[PDB]
C-alpha cells in the first residue's frame, strides 16, 4: 500500500493558517523521493533527519499538517522562529523531527479583488505551545479598560492578490513520529 | 574509482555551436539530477543547467536560455549540453556534476572542459627545448586557445601568459641530478588538442 | 535571489575561522546550504552538505551552522591548518535554479619568509634559427605572492617585449610566476648578457645568462 500523500499536496482548498488541518499517515509506504525530487516546491527542508535516509526508515505514524501563508512568512515554519504565525498560528517544537515543504500558490489562491478567505491570528495573550491550534474567536483586549479602548478581533485576512513575499504559499509539515509500538510507515525497502 | 570524463571543448566563433558530453563510470548515473556548471578563467562557479533523472524537465540559467539544450542518455551513462548562438561571456571551463539529491551536495564532478569563444586562429604551439642539481625543460610558444598538457614520460609546469598578440606561451621545468644527464633521456610531450598538435622534444 | 560572501578572510594557524554566506532577496534557510572547497587549479569537492553534515574522509575540523536571524549560513573550520588555504563556495537552490556564492579566498597567516626560486633559460638553439629569441625567467615557491619583475641588458633597463604573469598559487601554498622577454636575435647576440631581476619583500633576486 502507498501513503496517500497525494490527498494532501494536490487537494483543492488548503486550510487557513490558524485552522491548519492535520492528516494522520499510517499503514502505508511512501516514496519520500517522489516528494523532494520535484522542483515544484519553493522550500524543502527537514529537521532532525536527512531526507535521503527517509526511505530507509520506519515511523510509527507520520502527520501531515497543511495551511496557507505568505511567502515571506515561510521562514517561520522552523524550530525556534518568532512571528505572528510562529507565535499565534503554528509552532514547531525546538527539537523537531520532520519536513517542511512549500510552494507558491498564486495561480490558485490569489483573486483579482483579493482572496480574503485565507485568515490568520494577529493577537493572542500568549504564544502557542508546539503543534497547538487556536480557533478562538473572542475579542482580544489590548487595553486596560475592559472591552466587556484598544479592543481588536484576533483574526486578520491576507486578501491575496496577484501583486511574492505577500503571495500565497501552501505549506506542508510532515512530522515523523516514533513510539514504542510497531512502525507502519516505512520507506521503500 | 569513479571518474567523470568529458570531451568536446574547443574554439567556436561567435554565433557558432558546440556540443559537449560527460560520460559516467563507477556510479549509476540514472537516478540522479544531472547538471552543467561553468567557471570562467580567474572567476567563480556559475550553475548552467540541470535535467531530471528521466529527462522530463530541463532548467537553464537566464543568460543561456534558448541558446543551450541539455540532454541525457541513461544507457550510455552520458550527459550532454548543446551550446548554440555562443557569445564571448560564455568562455569558461565547463564542469559536469551530479547532485546527490535535488537540494544537496554535488558528490561527483568531472575534470572539466574549456570552451573558448572569440575570433579565429586555433594557432598551434611551437615547442622548443630549454637545455641545461640542474634544470631542463620545454618552452611552449605562441598558441591558442587553452588547454595545453605537458608530460615527460619533480615536474613544475607554469601557468601561461597571454601576450600582446593575444596568444598564450608556457614554460615547464623539471630538475634532475647532474650525474644522470648522460645516462637518462628526457623528452617532454606537449599536446594542444585544439590544434591537433602532439610534439615530443628531446633535451 | 542571490548570495554574498566576504571577498577574503584570514586567521592564524590553530585558530577557528567562520566564512559567512548571507542571503539577498530571499531566505537562505528556506533550503539546504552546501559548501564546496576548490584548491588552485583543481575541481570543487564537497566539504559541507545539508547545512551541517560532514562527508566521510573530509577533515573533522570542518563544521557548519545556520542563522535564519542574520540570513546567513556559515562554514566553520576548527583548529585551522595551512593546508586549508583554498577558495570556498556556498550554494543553495531556489525552485528553478542552482545558486552559488561569489567565493571566499581563505588565507592562513604567519607562514612567510619564502624567497623566490629563479631558474633562467636563454633562447633555444632551434628558436634562434627561426629568427626569434625569447628569454624565459621562471619564478616559483615564494610567499607572500607579490613580486615585481624587471629586465636588464648589460645592467641597462629593458623597456620592450616584457610579458609577466600574475602570481599564481601552487599546491604547497607558495606562488609561481613567469616572465618572458622577446628579442630579435641581433639584440640578443649583440649585448653582453641579459638579466632577470625579481624584488620580493625588499630583496632583489637576479639571474644573468650570456650568449655563448
Amino acid at each position: 500500500n502507498l501513503c496517500p500523500f497525494g490527498e494532501v499536496f494536490n487537494a483543492t482548498r488548503f486550510a487557513s493558517v490558524y485552522a491548519w488541518n492535520r492528516k494522520r499517515i499510517s499503514n502505508c509506504v511512501a516514496d519520500y523521493s517522489v516528494l523532494y525530487n520535484s522542483a515544484s516546491f519553493s522550500t524543502f527542508k527537514c529537521y532532525g533527519v536527512s531526507p535521503t535516509k527517509l526511505n530507509d526508515l520506519c515511523f510509527t505514524n507520520v502527520y501531515a499538517d497543511s495551511f496557507v501563508i505568505r511567502g515571506d512568512e515561510v521562514r517561520q515554519i522552523a524550530p525556534g522562529q518568532t512571528g505572528n504565525i510562529a507565535d499565534y498560528n503554528y509552532k514547531l517544537p525546538d527539537d523537531f523531527t520532520g519536513c517542511v515543504i512549500a510552494w507558491n500558490s498564486n495561480n490558485l489562491d490569489s483573486k483579482v479583488g483579493g482572496n480574503y478567505n485565507y485568515l490568520y491570528r494577529l493577537f493572542r495573550k500568549s504564544n502557542l505551545k508546539p503543534f497547538e491550534r487556536d480557533i478562538s474567536t473572542e475579542i482580544y483586549q489590548a487595553g486596560s479598560t475592559p472591552c466587556n479602548f484598544n479592543c481588536y478581533f484576533p483574526l486578520q485576512s491576507y486578501g491575496f492578490q496577484p501583486t511574492v513575499g505577500y503571495q500565497p504559499y501552501r505549506v506542508v509539515v510532515l512530522s515523523f513520529e516514533l513510539l514504542h509500538a510497531p512502525a507502519t510507515v516505512c520507506g521503500p525497502k | 574509482e569513479v571518474q567523470l570524463v568529458e570531451s568536446g571543448g574547443g574554439l567556436v566563433q561567435p554565433g557558432g555551436s558546440l556540443r559537449i558530453s560527460c560520460a559516467a563510470s563507477g556510479l549509476t548515473f540514472t537516478g540522479y539530477w544531472m547538471n552543467w556548471v561553468r567557471q570562467a578563467p580567474g572567476k567563480g562557479l556559475e550553475w548552467v543547467a540541470n535535467i531530471k533523472e528521466d529527462g522530463s524537465e530541463k532548467y537553464y540559467v537566464d543568460s543561456v536560455k534558448g541558446r543551450f539544450t541539455i540532454s541525457r542518455d541513461n544507457a550510455k551513462n552520458s550527459l550532454y549540453l548543446q551550446m548554440n548562438s555562443l557569445r564571448v561571456e560564455d568562455t569558461a571551463v565547463y564542469y559536469c556534476a551530479r547532485l546527490r539529491w535535488l537540494r544537496g551536495n554535488f558528490d561527483h564532478w568531472g575534470q572539466g572542459t574549456l570552451v573558448t569563444v572569440s575570433s579565429a586562429s586555433t594557432k598551434g604551439p611551437s615547442v622548443f627545448p630549454l637545455a641545461p642539481t640542474a634544470a631542463l625543460g620545454c618552452l611552449v610558444k605562441d598558441y591558442f586557445p587553452e588547454p595545453v598538457t605537458v608530460s615527460w614520460n619533480g615536474v613544475h609546469t607554469f601557468p601561461a601568459v597571454l601576450q600582446s598578440s593575444g596568444l598564450y606561451s608556457l614554460s615547464s621545468v623539471v630538475t634532475v641530478p647532474s650525474s644522470s644527464l648522460g645516462t637518462q633521456t628526457y623528452i617532454c610531450n606537449v599536446n594542444h588538442k585544439p590544434s591537433n598538435t602532439k610534439v615530443d622534444k628531446k633535451v | 535571489f542571490m548570495l554574498t560572501q566576504p571577498h577574503s578572510v584570514s586567521e592564524s594557524p590553530g585558530k577557528t575561522v567562520t566564512i559567512s554566506c548571507t542571503g539577498s532577496n530571499g531566505y537562505i534557510a528556506n533550503n539546504y546550504v552546501q559548501w564546496y572547497q576548490q584548491r588552485p587549479g583543481s575541481v570543487p569537492t564537497v566539504v559541507i552538505y545539508e547545512d551541517n553534515q560532514r562527508p566521510s574522509g573530509v577533515p573533522d575540523r570542518f563544521s557548519g551552522s545556520i542563522d535564519s536571524s542574520s540570513n546567513s549560513a556559515s562554514l566553520i573550520i576548527s583548529g585551522l591548518k595551512t593546508e586549508d588555504e583554498a577558495d570556498y563556495y556556498c550554494q543553495s537552490y531556489d525552485t528553478p535554479n542552482v545558486v552559488f556564492g561569489g567565493g571566499t579566498k581563505l588565507t592562513v597567516l604567519g607562514q612567510p619568509k619564502a624567497a623566490p626560486s629563479v631558474t633562467l633559460f636563454p633562447p633555444s638553439s632551434e628558436e634562434l634559427q627561426a629568427n626569434k629569441a625569447t628569454l624565459v625567467c621562471l619564478i616559483s615557491d615564494f610567499y607572500p605572492g607579490a613580486v615585481t619583475v624587471a629586465w636588464k641588458a648589460d645592467s641597462s633597463p629593458v623597456k620592450a617585449g616584457v610579458e609577466t604573469t600574475t602570481p599564481s598559487k601552487q599546491s604547497n601554498n607558495k606562488y609561481a610566476a613567469s616572465s618572458y622577454l622577446s628579442l630579435t636575435p641581433e639584440q640578443w647576440k649583440s649585448h653582453r648578457s641579459y638579466s632577470c631581476q625579481v624584488t620580493h619583500e625588499g630583496s632583489t633576486v637576479e639571474k644573468t645568462v650570456a650568449p655563448t
